[PDB]
């Protein structure tokens, strides 16, 4: 697919909303396995199951293994721009 | 299968 650009609002105490696979060790990219109701992902849309996250607010994740991807993503505050296709 | 909630 097209690459998308697509912002998240996150409030401090909350988490992103999605839970992800893959990873560098798996031979895949960063994937969206599911996208949690209520949660900034769901609220603000613009991401679905089955994208792959290629970086978040300008850090590349496309090789970068599963548990250095989570460790980025779990920094990220307040306005995140995520950079997504369907694969 | 490695899946983490973010
Ligand atoms: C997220 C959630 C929400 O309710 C609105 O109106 C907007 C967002 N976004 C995409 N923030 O950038």
């Amino acid at each position: 697919g097209p690459i998308r650009k697509v912002l998240l609002l996150k409030e401090d105490h909350e988490g992103l909303g999605i839970s992800i696979t893959g990873g560098k060790e798996h031979g895949v990219p960063i994937l969206i396995s599911e996208i949690h109701p209520g949660q900034p992902a769901d609220r603000c849309g613009g991401l679905h199951v089955g994208d792959a996250i290629l970086a978040v607010n300008g850090v590349n994740l496309r090789d970068t293994k599963h548990k250095e991807a989570v460790t980025i993503l779990s920094q990220q505050r307040g306005e995140i721009e995520f950079e997504v296709v369907y694969v | 299968r490695r899946e983490t909630q973010v």
